[PDB]
């Protein structure tokens, strides 16, 4: 009865079907992919996981370059399948949506339209979750969803820009292809949080700074009903940088001074055209005499 | 990323004449061989190597 | 100074000219600071979309002596966006999942666990056995197998090397080669082994499909040498093409005379209505090393 | 500075010492530090001590 | 369904992988009709595992002037073969002859001695140098197990004389490792399309297909494992004693 | 012990469902609404303690066990000494004879 | 649940028969439609429930039954898994005749 | 024994969250309101206990 | 930043401390004191505020 009961746990941890992925870089050749899936019960409870493919030997993969299911504790009920993994402060956190059918006070027929709640949370040092952020969107999203959200399929894609650590949020409605974001194209909404909790609508340029971000979509192949879902990227401007560096010290030759404080705190890359061009800012170090001891 | 041959080509020959081998060279830790090999590369390939 | 180089570019800037505020002179720690510098970086080579530059703090005397030289290094990375190189999660009819990374395929989930009820509703002893070790699983996705048997190793064919590396061509739009698998020969006998070549629609371009392979010292990647495949529409199946010499032969654009038969291996043939056994590499890998 | 101690302490007090050593180190090495592959120059691994 | 596997007869192959993954049944009228889809299995010259097995099979794999294959010839191997004498018991030289093109294919599985050239050495005395029927040299100093290339038509000379010296060098005899053979027996590795079948029977139908016109794809003709493939088969059985 | 511990292991399951359960409104007609917000929260909070139960449901049976294992081994090394007390008399009994 | 294969004609042994089991589910259902099936050769349960509720923006409020088709499957511990449901009032419905 | 005491002490958080969530009133239309008054007050007796 | 010169008796005096004060800030022009320290009889003082 023991091997029994591991069984049944086996089964219930083995039927895991993933649901989404996001990558924590951009592009495809290095990181940490990460999953989360969802069981085959009725029950709203998610498992975890993550994988490196910098050890991905074009076809070939081993086992410990894996990561075992890891179930999150933390009562998510989302709507149908708007879950997502995202990282920022290069740390998980999990996205997802939430429908309520709220009706609005002072009205004769009491009509019954959808509140979207927008849930983010993060997993911190020992797995037990924070409890989520609340941001209201059901304007954004019934703008996308064209007032019929539920004829139509929803998604949403997580981005985490850490060129001043915001996270760059997208819901839309599924299509075959999708145009460039701002201005006529009204499929796509953004958000953009900042690392505390104000929360932004960003107007039509802004949007469209971001619009080389439409790649990663969950688009409706030609194949009719077909529906292939895209993994999420953190987005660079064109080249990612760390905003600053340093290599603290080292003892000058010789044993008779040192060089201390190394450190180039601001970076910055300008893409112009063709042109990449890197900018450092009061780099500096400071040169002190003693030996060795 | 870096190619491995092309790094021990740009530290080529191992001063006996050859080309030197990742097996030739064991064979010092980090610091001294950035030492041995200071004006010959950087330090990000000699983390590679 | 401070030397920076990336690509073929090397720009040094001394306290002479990007000076931001020069100290004072004694025997104290002397802290020195710069002007903001601009450096110039278009040249690089991304290998993989990281480019690597050098920053070096040089610090001398005027009697010759080097005070020190700080080393440090930056990768800078090429935002990727493009269609084929995004990985993107399938999903078949049968319920395999899988994601494809350009040309690779990799299983994710696991379909046993129906197999193991219908089993264990019996007595354990059916559970923990060959049977059960060896269940078939669905295709990931569409796509065919295929057969290789690979000839016995010969230092003079092959030459000083026993491995060899099975490459990819005409996928996708990397019309080039692509390794698509490694294996190493054996010198007692010949090699045999299945892949599962992938398929999209359309996703062939011109003469089908090749399936090359590089021996060192030797590789038979020239015309009509390595492995042909189509997907047949009338037939709605996969089918070679160069098996032999032939004069006459329906390629994925049509009609072609020049048919060679193919090289380097010794035999090659699809395994047609093949299943693939119960994996114990796979992602799922570890549950399965526990459960047996 | 107090909890490296904490932890080094209580594996004192079980009889460990191996991990114990390699605890306390985080705050002092008579054998000094390394970092990026080199000597530390500074002599405690605590700043503020 | 699956029979999985089971071994071949005279302990000399394997069949592996017997399944028929499809079956379709399809009711018209009258007619019960069953289609099997991609029926296959797999077949592998191998033995239980005894000096039969890891000596013979080896010798078969291995192949000499001839061009790789004498592949479907026959073979006159040993029943039982056992340590006779010689220094220590290595692996020891056993040789098969192939018939067809007159082969012998000796064995060893490890040496001992590397100064004297040593003779494969065949002699129906075992105790008599000059009484020597059979010598043959080495090319490496080292055994790699050759061909021998028989020559003319001793098949049954090659079944009198036993006993095969190792050593018998110039020395007279210095016996290394012989090996007894007991009594003879006969192999032929050769299959004809007919030759291989599956048969179905039910009722008072028994439908025979054979390679010879239900084949999908013919493998290779070789010692390797050869994967047996059938045409989808279309098997008629209506008139069954349907008990219970 | 163990019948207690492994039932109490599958309330989790039941519970979630009840969470999972109560978000829909039950209040309609004129006057829609009355979700019980918030609740999925508590079905969460219900299924971590009564798995810390069970957990210690757990501990307190190993430990049980483990005690007795410690108990058997006191009886074995008391009941040896009392054998070899046993002989070593006898062999003072033989030397009495004598 | 009971082996017929054993089946004499009219007579079985004791044996043939296995001891009532209680279903730990929460289940009820309206009247009798309950029901037991096998699928992945593994038992699974299935009834309907009755709900009372009145659809949205009518100025009666008239309360139909909702019927809830809901499955579970029994695992290999015994523990049952929380049950799928499904909307099939319309159905139900068109074969009551009202 | 550890890991239930560990996994006891983090039924806090989501009490305090389902506590402040229960707020919010979940009646609206005509006939608005039903917050569950003093409901935060049970998350944080929930909490200490 | 700041560096203090070595103390001197002569030109300092009886005391090796410094009051660093702060002149024209706010409404107050007259002196407010900022910071304090010891001066260094062997070596130059060096400190950032």
């Amino acid at each position: 009865d023991a091997f029994k009961t591991y069984l049944t746990r086996f089964e219930t941890v083995a039927d895991l079907k993933v649901v989404s992925a996001y990558h924590d870089n951009v592009n495809s050749n290095t990181g940490l992919t990460w999953f989360v899936g969802q069981t085959r019960e009725n029950l709203p409870e998610y498992y975890w996981r993550n994988v490196d493919i910098s050890r991905m030997q074009a076809g070939e993969l081993a086992a410990n370059a894996w990561k075992e299911w890891t179930k999150i504790d933390t009562a998510v009920n989302p709507y149908k399948d708007a879950i997502r993994p995202v990282i920022f402060r290069e740390r998980l956190h999990l996205i997802w949506v939430e429908k309520e059918e709220v009706a609005k006070n002072g009205t004769d027929p009491v009509e019954t339209y959808d509140r979207f709640t927008l849930k983010l949370a993060f997993l911190r040092h020992d797995g037990s979750w924070s409890a989520p952020w609340s941001y209201d969107i059901t304007t954004q999203v019934e703008a996308v969803t064209d007032k019929k959200p539920d004829t139509e399929r929803l998604a949403l894609a997580a981005s985490g820009f850490q060129g001043e650590d915001t996270l760059l949020v997208f819901v839309y409605k599924t299509g075959k292809s999708y145009s460039d974001f701002g201005g006529s194209n009204k499929n796509v909404a953004g958000m953009t949080i900042y690392g505390d909790g104000s929360f932004k609508k960003m107007e039509n340029t802004a949007l469209s700074r971001y619009s080389q971000l439409k790649n990663t979509f969950d688009i409706i192949h030609t194949q009719g009903n077909d529906l292939v879902r895209k993994a999420s990227y953190r987005f660079a401007q064109d080249f990612e940088v760390p905003a600053s560096l340093n290599m603290g010290s080292a003892i000058g030759d010789d044993s008779l001074t040192v060089m201390e404080n190394g450190n180039i705190p601001q970076i910055t890359s300008k893409y112009s055209s063709d042109n990449l061009a890197i900018t450092l800012h009061n780099a500096a170090f400071t040169v002190r005499y003693d030996g060795s001891g | 990323m870096y190619s491995t041959a092309v790094l021990l080509n740009k530290i080529s020959p191992t001063r006996d004449g050859q080309t030197m081998t990742l097996a030739d060279l064991q064979y010092l830790s980090f610091s001294e061989l950035r030492k041995i090999f200071d004006d010959q590369l950087s330090w990000g390939e000699a983390r590679h190597l | 100074k401070i030397t920076v180089m990336a690509g073929s570019k090397t720009h040094t800037f001394t306290a002479s000219d990007h000076i931001a505020s020069l100290p004072a002179n004694s025997f104290d720690a002397m802290p020195y600071t710069f002007k903001p510098l601009e450096i110039d970086a278009s040249s690089l080579a991304f290998t993989n979309n990281i480019a690597p530059l050098d920053i070096v703090f040089e610090t001398k005397a005027k009697d010759g002596r080097v005070l020190g030289k700080i080393k440090q290094t930056l990768s800078v990375k090429r935002v990727n966006y493009n269609p084929e190189d995004i990985l993107f999660l399938r999903e078949t009819h049968s319920g395999a999942q899988y994601m494809q990374l350009g040309v690779y395929r990799i299983r994710l989930n696991t379909l046993l666990a129906s197999q193991l009820v219908s089993r264990a509703n019996t007595g354990i002893d059916t559970i923990l056995t060959m049977e059960t070790q060896r269940l078939p699983e669905p295709p990931l996705g569409e796509g065919f197998f295929a057969n290789f048997v690979l000839p016995k190793y010969d230092p003079a064919e092959h030459g000083d090397e026993r491995w060899f590396k099975i490459h990819i061509g005409n996928v996708g739009g990397n019309t080039g080669r692509q390794p698509y698998y490694s294996g190493m020969l054996s010198d007692t006998s010949e090699t045999s082994m299945t892949l599962f070549v992938p398929y999209a629609e359309g996703y062939y371009m011109h003469e089908g499909v090749r399936l090359g392979v590089g021996y060192q010292k030797i590789t038979y990647d020239n015309t009509w040498e390595s492995a042909f495949f189509y997907f047949d529409e009338t037939k709605q199946q996969f089918v070679l093409i160069n098996d032999a010499d032939h004069d006459s032969g329906m390629t994925q654009q049509g009609i072609v005379k020049n048919i060679k038969k193919y090289k380097g291996f010794l035999n090659v043939s699809i395994a047609t209505g093949y299943s693939a056994p119960m994996d114990f590499n796979s992602a799922s890998a570890l549950y399965y090393w526990e459960l047996f | 500075y107090y909890t490296p101690m904490m932890c080094f302490q209580r594996l004192l007090q079980e009889k460990q010492f191996d991990e114990a050593t390699q605890w306390i180190n985080y705050v002092y090495n008579p054998a000094g530090y390394i970092v990026n592959g080199e000597i530390a120059p500074w002599i405690w691994n605590c700043r503020p001590l | 369904l699956n029979m999985g596997s089971a071994i071949g007869d005279d302990s000399l192959t394997v069949m592996e992988n017997g399944n028929i993954p499809q079956i379709t049944s399809k009711y018209s009228s009258d007619n019960l009709a069953i289609t099997l889809h991609n029926a296959a299995f797999t077949v592998r010259y191998d033995g239980s595992g005894n000096v039969i097995r890891n000596k013979q099979i080896s010798a078969m794999k291995l192949t000499g002037v001839d061009g790789k294959s004498q592949y479907g010839n026959a073979f006159i191997i040993a029943n039982t073969v056992k340590h006779y004498g010689g220094y220590s018991d290595l692996g020891g030289p056993i040789t098969v002859y192939n018939k067809t093109k007159n082969y012998i294919a000796s064995v060893q599985g490890h040496l001992m001695n590397a100064d004297y050239t040593r003779r494969l050495i065949l002699t129906p005395v075992e105790n008599n140098y000059y009484a020597r029927l059979f010598e043959f040299p080495f090319s490496p100093n080292t055994i790699l197990n050759t061909v021998f290339t028989v020559g003319s038509n001793k098949t049954s000379d090659f079944k009198k004389c036993s006993y095969a010296v190792d050593g018998n060098n110039s020395q007279g005899f210095q016996i290394f490792s012989s090996y007894q053979s007991s009594g003879w027996l006969d192999i032929d590795t050769g299959i004809n399309n007919t030759d291989i079948k599956i048969t179905v029977m039910a009722g008072s139908k028994t439908h025979t297909f054979t390679a010879s016109d239900h084949i999908a794809s013919l493998p290779a003709n070789s010692f390797d494992a050869m994967p047996y493939t059938f045409k989808p088969l279309e098997i008629d059985a209506s008139s069954l004693a349907f008990t219970n | 012990l163990d019948a207690a511990a492994g039932q109490s292991l599958a309330g989790q399951v039941l519970s979630i469902a009840e969470g999972v359960a109560d978000l829909v409104p039950n209040v309609f007609g004129l006057a829609c609404g009355g979700s019980r917000w918030g609740a999925a929260l508590r079905a969460s909070a219900s299924v971590m303690s009564l798995s810390a139960t069970a957990s210690q449901y757990s501990a307190d049976k190993i430990s049980r066990s483990e005690a007795y294992r410690r108990r058997r081994q006191e009886w074995e090394i008391q009941r040896d000494n009392a054998d070899g007390e046993v002989k070593q008399m006898d062999a003072q009994l033989e030397s009495l004879k004598i």
